[PDB]
């Protein structure tokens, strides 16, 4: 979520005053390349480095990875509502997030560099196979970053991670 | 899945020779963990994040790679080495292994300064006993085998040394009309008769070699002689505990100026290693002798002196008798009994059992009780160990969500459940066939350290008709 | 005269040596005297042969009141032989008139009294340099004890008359009533046999009085004085009535004790303790054993390990009482150069009573024991040593005594190796052998020996050395000797067999010059004049 490590570089900033979705790239500052779903959305020589998404308001989705003069970051699974990609449903006040890859074997869920859906004691998080449920979804407290990894690996490796703003 | 090839697959090295151990993975792996398997001993993880070593692993091994090339190198190699060391990778289900490294010791004696004591004598009270240390590799007329005994609840007690090439022994005050030291240059061997048994004359009775600046270098195996019907050091610390990796100090004070005529102070600090005969560890007051790690380094002047280990390892904890013979009569202090914390309070276990023979074709059910950690909070997974083979990965469960992985060999034959209530995870073999066959042992998974850190006794199966 | 060499324990010491005397030829030592501990102790003494150091002197009256010349044949630092310093009330040192190599130095002396009024000018001689008087003829005592200048040609402290016969001290020495500048020659020059030769008249020299016979315990020296005890490179000798301090040759005999007998006597090798209380000593009677532990280093017997080079300290040991065992050697030496010059192993005691040079477990190249002569009693077992090549060429039946000793030199560099590799004696030895494999330790010489060397053919007509062979040995002609080009320069040793002189021929001798004002018989100095032919013809 917060780290870069495991070619995670692109991140969203959350230090915007207006509803406005600003994408970061951590990567060496000579010019930065970003790309939205395999295709390039631009090209910042030197000067600015962050990508704007528009308003939230507008739900930006999409697979958002950069590139500076190393190869291209891993994608960034956008998500708001205001390489196969995280699936998220949204039924009511409940969220549902399916992991990409579901193996068969135990598959782990982080939020924010947090465990989740591991506990039973928790009736609004439950995980169900490859599938991650949030009941009463809070916008301010349940968004931000997410994957899921197997038990047994780092969530740094996994593919691409799960930017999720949601209000509900 | 991702093959990992392990070179070599066997290696002989001597005591203290770099030791490097390949790891080839068939993809690019992430991390790869390294594995310590004394033979009949559940595998030890030796390093975990390819770089960071396993709690209570000598400074001398180190892990280094990256993708699918790792390596597992040991600075200086030693008896207690001896292990199959196997890699194994977790980037990818099933966690894969290495085929192992058969590690041997490449010495084979060497014909080294060996010298060999006669041993097991049981005696009546008020007898005589003589006791002989064959000597070996060494010019048996030219050192002086010098004997030393060490009761049960006392410190290095000298017994008088010999010229073993003259035959002509100085001998022990306490011991002057009782024990008489002949020698037998043709035989390369020094004899030793104490006469006049008592009851506290039962011990433990070596037999050093003093040599140039070291007194007893080489000492004998050790007789233990159980017959029942003076510069004074004493060492400050006494059964002093200390914490593994944490640092240690033993400290001894002399009764008088230990700094000899000479001018060199013949203080020293054997290191009785638990069930060894005593080993120098200080040649000198400062000097280390040759074959002791960088962590024991003592040091002292005039009558106080203090041995400092700098990092108290599991191979420090034993008796370390601290002698001085820079006085006439070799006497020794009685010992701080250097031992590990032993706090216990990481009681995290994994107890196998359900193991024996079955016949071919019949299920098998495996439990593996986990206490001391949360059963939910760690994965425990199935390995199973074959006879002559590399660690091979069958499958785990997740205690706090039932989820289960298995490997497609054994993922139609064996089934993982977990019991959450006794904190215990069950590996159901249903039809047993004869290949399945071997030792299976249960190790907790830890997701932040991405390693399997506490692995079970291991249960071994047979199937047999 | 007589003549001799705690408080209360000074003060009898004191008393004690210097009781009668009244010739000190040592030094006059009147030093850390209590008060109120003597009584004229020494009175009567009348030249000390030295410095009289008064130091220390707490006692009111130190007499002193004899001694009439201090010789200086010393100084107390330098040039200082009354050492009145650091004291004492009076000094009576009106007899003091001549001290004749030195000064005197007074300071720290508040109780000195009457002393400053010494006209100390007549009693020093020309060497006021360290006249060091910073502390009225009177030298104490009131009166009658007056300065009694004299100095403000062999009468020294004053006249008794312008007669050499008649002399208080005498300058250089007295024969026995004239005081003469020199001794009565130990040897004059005759012309008739052309050399010097004993004379009846002469008489050797004691301090300062000429004594035909040395009394007591004294030698005679080289110079002719009268020692009471021999140099450190001489050697006393009796031939006469009177001992003769006989230079040394080489190490002089200083019989050490060996390992196993006298202060080494529980020893167990040649500790580095050990060693260096033999050194500069000879025939060492014991073993001198060697073994591994010395190099070692030993702790049951707190010896330090022995520095390779101080092995060399046992190269004066010209003899042994008992075995010489050399069990190991520093490895970095190719030949045993410690006993190089080990001339007769007697082996009174043998080691394991059998062995009594052996040379075993060694890494030498040769046995370099290239001046042994005799291995007396013991047997010779030199074994082990697998680079040891020149060893078997030295015949062992030329060197043992007793003829049970036998010889095990075996497993040793091979013959054949030891020839196939070029090792092999020098052409130049006979085939008694060679110790080393070099041509100068060799057993026995072919030809010529020039010295311990074994030289293939002597200068006997040829060379700068003009060499004239002698039973088999070729000896440097007499450097008067010129060399002759048609024949032999030199039939046999000193200056009288030459064939043809360097410098002038003085009758049957070749001298390098004719003897001019050398002292002959009947007292007189001999001068020589010289010949065109060299010759020496007397005046």
């Amino acid at each position: 979520m917060q780290s870069i490590k495991g070619n995670h570089l692109v991140k969203v900033y959350d230090y915007q005053e207006d509803g406005s979705v600003l994408l970061t790239c951590d990567a060496e500052a000579k010019n930065i390349t970003w790309f939205k779903d395999g295709k390039m959305i631009g090209f910042l020589t030197e000067d600015k480095k962050k990508w704007n998404l528009g308003s939230n308001a507008k739900d930006p989705r999409g697979m958002y990875q950069c590139k500076g003069s190393q190869n291209k970051s891993k994608p960034l699974q956008v998500y708001y509502r205001m390489q196969t990609p995280y699936k998220v449903s949204i039924s009511g006040t409940t969220v549902i997030l399916t992991c990409p890859q579901y193996p068969g074997s135990e598959i782990l869920w982080q939020h924010n560099d947090k465990n989740i859906g591991g506990d039973e004691d928790d009736k609004n998080i439950g995980s169900d196979e490859d599938h991650l449920s949030l009941k009463e979804f809070s916008e301010l407290e349940q968004s931000g970053y997410y994957v899921c990894y197997p038990r047994g690996s780092k969530p740094e490796d996994a593919n691409f991670y799960l930017y999720l703003r949601a209000r509900v | 899945d991702i093959q990992m090839t392990q070179s070599p697959s066997s290696l002989s090295a001597s005591v203290g020779d770099r030791v490097t151990i390949t790891c080839s993975a068939s993809s690019s792996v992430s991390y790869m963990n390294w594995y310590q398997q004394t033979p009949g001993k559940a595998p030890k993880r030796w390093i975990y994040d390819t770089s960071k070593l396993a709690s209570g692993v000598p400074s001398r091994f180190s892990g280094s790679g990256s993708g699918t090339d790792y390596t597992f190198t040991i600075s200086s190699l030693q008896p207690e080495d001896i292990a199959t060391y196997y890699c194994q990778q977790w980037s990818s289900n099933p966690f894969t292994f290495g085929q192992g490294t058969k590690l041997q010791i490449t010495s084979g004696g060497g014909g080294q300064v060996q010298l060999v004591q006669s041993g097991a004598e049981v005696k009546k009270p008020g007898a005589s006993v003589k006791v002989s240390c064959k000597a070996s590799g060494y010019t048996f007329t030219s050192y002086w085998m010098h004997w030393v005994r060490q009761a049960p609840g006392q410190g290095l007690e000298w017994m008088g040394n010999i010229w073993p090439g003259s035959g002509g022994t100085n001998y022990a005050e306490k011991f002057k009309n009782r024990v008489t030291m002949t020698r037998d240059t043709s035989i390369s061997t020094a004899y030793m008769e104490l006469s006049r048994l008592r009851s506290d004359d039962t011990a433990v009775y070596y037999c050093a070699r003093s040599g140039g600046p070291y007194f007893f270098d080489y000492w004998g195996q050790g007789t233990l002689v159980t017959v029942s019907s003076d510069i004074v050091m004493t060492q400050s610390p006494l059964s002093l505990p200390v914490t593994p990796g944490e640092p240690a100090s033993i400290s001894c004070r002399s009764s008088q100026n230990i700094v000899h005529n000479n001018g060199i102070t013949y203080l020293e600090w054997y290191l009785q290693k638990p069930g060894q005969s005593p080993q120098l560890l200080i040649y000198k007051v400062s000097d280390r002798f040759s074959g002791v790690p960088d962590r024991f380094s003592g040091s002292g002047s005039g009558t106080d002196f203090t041995l400092k280990i700098s990092r108290v390892e599991a191979e420090d904890v034993g008796v370390y008798y601290c002698f001085q013979g820079s006085h006439i009569p070799p006497t020794f202090g009685q010992g701080t009994k250097v031992e590990i914390k032993s706090g216990g309070g990481g009681q995290v276990q994994l107890v196998q059992s359900g193991g024996g023979v079955v016949q071919p074709g019949r299920s098998l059910r495996l439990s593996c009780k986990a206490s001391g950690y949360t059963f939910t909070r760690y994965t425990m997974h199935w390995v199973r160990q074959a006879p002559g083979k590399g660690l091979e990965w069958i499958g785990y469960i997740n205690p706090s969500r039932g989820y289960t992985n298995y490997n497609q060999k054994v993922k139609d034959r064996f089934t993982i459940s977990r019991d959450n209530s006794k904190n215990t995870a069950f590996l159901q073999m249903d039809s047993l066939r004869p290949e399945d066959t071997g030792v299976y042992f249960c190790a907790r998974y830890y997701d932040d350290h991405y390693s399997l850190d506490y692995w079970g006794q291991g249960t071994p199966v047979t199937v047999s008709s | 005269k007589k003549v001799c060499q705690t408080f209360e324990d000074h003060f009898l010491s004191l008393q004690r040596m210097f009781n009668n005397c009244e010739v000190v030829l040592g030094n006059l030592e009147i030093t850390y005297v209590q008060r109120n501990y003597d009584l004229s102790f020494l009175k009567t003494i009348q030249e000390v042969a030295g410095y009289v150091l008064i130091a220390l002197n707490t006692v009111e009256r130190i007499p002193l009141e004899n001694l009439q010349i201090i010789r200086g044949n010393m100084y107390y630092e330098n040039s200082y032989a009354l050492a009145v310093l650091s004291n004492l009330k009076e000094l009576p040192m009106r007899n003091l008139q001549e001290i004749l190599h030195g000064a005197v130095r007074f300071s720290n002396n508040p109780a000195l009294c009457n002393v400053e009024s010494i006209q100390w000018r007549d009693i020093v001689s020309s060497d006021f340099l360290s006249n060091m008087s910073m502390d009225g003829s009177c030298w104490g005592a009131g009166e009658e004890n007056c300065q009694k200048l004299t100095k403000i040609n062999q009468c020294a402290a004053g006249c008794t008359g312008p007669r050499e016969s008649d002399c208080l001290v005498c300058r250089k020495f007295r024969d026995e009533a004239t005081c003469k500048d020199t001794c009565p020659p130990l040897m004059l020059y005759n012309p008739t046999t052309y050399q010097m030769d004993v004379n009846p008249e002469g008489k050797y020299s004691f301090g300062a009085t000429c004594v035909k016979k040395c009394p007591r315990n004294y030698v005679v020296t080289d110079h002719g004085s009268c020692v009471r005890a021999c140099g450190a490179d001489s050697y006393e000798m009796e031939e006469d009535g009177v001992r003769k301090c006989k230079k040394c040759e080489g190490p002089c005999r200083k019989v050490c004790n060996g390992i196993g007998i006298g202060e080494f006597k529980d020893s167990l090798s040649i500790n580095a303790t050990n060693i260096k209380h033999f050194k500069n000593c000879t025939s060492i009677s014991g073993d001198l054993h060697i073994l591994p532990v010395a190099f070692r280093g030993d702790s049951f017997t707190h010896t330090p390990p022995l520095d390779p080079q101080e092995l060399d300290i046992l190269k004066t040991v010209k003899e042994i009482t008992g075995f010489l065992l050399i069990q190991a050697w520093p490895e970095n030496r190719t030949d045993l150069h410690a006993f190089e010059n080990l001339e007769i192993i007697r082996g009174r005691t043998k080691q394991h009573g059998q062995f009594s040079l052996a040379v075993v477990s060694l890494n030498i190249t040769s046995l370099g024991l290239r001046s042994l002569k005799e291995i007396s009693d013991g047997d010779v077992i030199i074994s082990g040593n697998k680079n040891l090549c020149y060893a078997n060429t030295i015949n062992w039946k030329k060197l043992f005594g007793t003829s049970g000793q036998k010889t095990k030199i075996i497993s040793n560099r091979g013959e054949n190796s030891c020839k196939a590799t070029g090792q092999v004696c020098h052409a130049l030895c006979s085939p008694e052998g060679c110790w080393g494999p070099e041509p100068r330790d060799c057993v026995s010489c072919r030809n010529v020996s020039r010295g311990r060397e074994c030289v293939d053919k002597c200068n006997l007509l040829e060379g700068e050395p003009r060499e004239f062979v002698e039973n088999s040995e070729c000896i440097q002609c007499h450097p008067e000797c010129l060399p002759q080009a048609m024949n032999i320069t030199c039939t046999g040793r000193g200056p009288d067999n030459c064939i043809q002189c360097a410098h002038y021929i003085d009758g049957p001798h070749c001298v390098k010059t004719c003897p001019a004002g050398v002292m002959g018989e009947n007292n007189t100095l001999v001068w020589k004049y010289a010949d065109a032919g060299h010759v020496c013809h007397l005046c």
